[PDB]
């Protein structure tokens, strides 16, 4: 987070 | 709300419903993941998903190439609404328009219903993962996997290049020698955080991605610049690329 396009997730 | 973006599911109804400049950039990333999975020779047994998030339009032609799916975040928010979806719940994500897209770049070998049942099928685990540690699913009982796959999920929690570099490390002790290592990400990101009223960057260029990855311990396949340069009010890029790299 914050999840804000392009990124998809949380390594 | 920029809450919004602390919450999986605003963020797939925000993006992914599939009916825009972020659509585009999806097909590209679509178009290079049936590439890599499908035509490139990736595939093995066993692929580890890192960061999947409450996505799964980077598992679609990949469940085609591995027997055995992990999905894992550090979130377990994200997860909870993966699962909403592996479990076939009705309050799920609706992923329909994205994998009749996936379908149809596949030739249409097979329809929307069997690609989604071939996936579900193919997740075994959903696990926690941190690729800060040097044991990035906390030593969880699988034997070393044929695929990492880090789609888009990095930067948050590698905010420079030698973070970026030993998060990579870190994904090896995953893999079997010779394993692939799949990374998708941005050129030159950054991301407006609202709180704390400032942009957080992560320099990646083609030359500095290189060598964290060869510095990690893998052998550099391809690289591929895969789309354009990207704005909207909360990101930027100079594009976004693929890297396939084998493992020592």
């Amino acid at each position: 987070f914050p999840l804000i396009f392009p990124r998809k997730g949380c390594g | 709300t920029y809450l919004s973006h602390f919450n999986p599911r605003d963020y797939l109804e925000k993006y992914y419903k599939f009916g825009s400049a972020e659509s585009q950039i999806l097909k590209h990333l679509l178009k290079n993941l049936f590439k890599i999975f499908c035509l490139d020779g990736v595939k093995g047994d066993l692929l580890i998903d890192i960061g999947s998030g409450p996505t799964i339009y980077q598992l679609l032609s990949a469940c085609e190439s591995f027997k055995e799916i992990v999905v894992t975040d550090y979130s377990d928010q994200n997860l909870q609404e993966l699962e909403k979806w592996l479990k076939k719940e009705p309050a799920a994500f609706d992923w329909s328009p994205v994998v009749t897209y996936v379908c149809d770049l596949e030739g249409n070998r097979v329809k929307g219903p069997e690609k989604e049942e071939k996936l579900r099928q193919a997740v075994k685990q959903v696990l926690k993962c941190d690729v800060t540690q040097s044991q990035p699913l906390g030593a969880v009982p699988l034997p070393p996997a044929d695929c990492v796959l880090s789609t888009l999920c990095l930067d948050a929690a590698c905010p420079d290049l030698p973070t970026y570099c030993r998060a990579l490390r870190n994904l090896g002790s995953l893999l079997k020698p010779g394993g692939f290592l799949v990374i998708m990400d941005a050129l030159k990101s950054s991301y407006y955080m609202i709180g704390e009223q400032k942009f957080s960057s992560l320099p990646l260029g083609r030359e500095a991605v290189e060598a964290a990855v060869k510095e990690a311990g893998y052998t550099i396949e391809w690289f591929e610049v895969i789309s354009q340069s990207y704005s909207s009010t909360m990101a930027n890029n100079e594009g976004l690329f693929s890297l396939v790299a084998r493992k020592l």
